[PDB]
């Protein structure tokens, strides 16, 4: 099957068995990352150098003033990615237990944390002209193929001038995959770029994540806007 | 998150 249309035989049931399994998970990185925390700093360098890329070389940069962190967890990326790099970032994430733990694993550099918005991507419309960037990681298989693309649609609206949208996730080998686990899906690359391309948003850059694990998903980043 |  090459569509959520297909696999996804209940909505309902398919977001809300994801709210229940994040409810219980522990907050930490290693409950951020399914046991792969090991692979946390790995992650973090190449998306610091696939950012680095529009943020520095002109003449149409990037700005660096705010950021926003989609399906943050407790902050891993806000912490080591983001923070370092733009003056302030928002956060928004499903999970009440999550944004409550971010406010101590962020530490004092927290504090440029300016919203922690508790809302599914699905129904969260970002604030028009507030971000530079705005970065979605390992959280777009938690939404159908419609939802996606809406929710781009809107996070286009919400872009600073010159601003991209970042996309970083697991990739299918083929069509889509449904984990029973935690109630998300796995597209393969062309399933991805038609949602992107086909919901108005420009590819601007392609990346294979390199150096993984040879057990798991292929993982790819792209910039949008 | 990453999964086998």
């Amino acid at each position: 099957r090459g569509s959520t249309s297909e696999v996804i035989e209940d909505e309902k049931q398919f977001y809300s068995k994801a709210k229940t399994y994040w409810k219980q998970i522990p907050p930490t990185v290693d409950g951020m990352l399914g046991g792969y925390g090991h692979i946390s700093s790995i992650d973090i360098n190449s998306s610091r150098k696939f950012l680095q890329r529009f943020l520095r070389e002109g003449p149409n940069k990037t700005g660096t003033s705010c950021a926003l962190d989609c399906g943050a967890g407790i902050g891993r990326i806000t912490k080591r990615l983001l923070l370092p790099l733009f003056r302030e970032v928002d956060m928004v994430d499903i999970t009440e237990d999550f944004l409550v733990q971010a406010k101590t694993y962020l530490g004092e550099e927290g504090k440029r944390v300016r919203n922690y918005f508790c809302c599914g991507l699905q129904d969260f419309t970002p604030e028009p002209d507030s971000y530079d960037v705005i970065w979605i990681q390992w959280v777009i298989g938690h939404l159908t193929d419609q939802h996606l693309a809406e929710f781009l649609r809107r996070c286009k609206g919400s872009l600073r001038p010159n601003g991209i949208i970042v996309i970083k996730d697991n990739m299918a080998q083929e069509g889509v995959i449904l984990d029973d686990v935690d109630s998300s899906v796995c597209r393969d690359l062309d399933v991805v770029r038609r949602i992107i391309c086909s919901a108005g948003l420009s590819l601007l850059a392609e990346e294979r994540q390199e150096n993984l694990p040879d057990e798991i998903y292929h993982v790819y980043s792209f910039a949008l806007r | 998150g990453p999964k086998k």
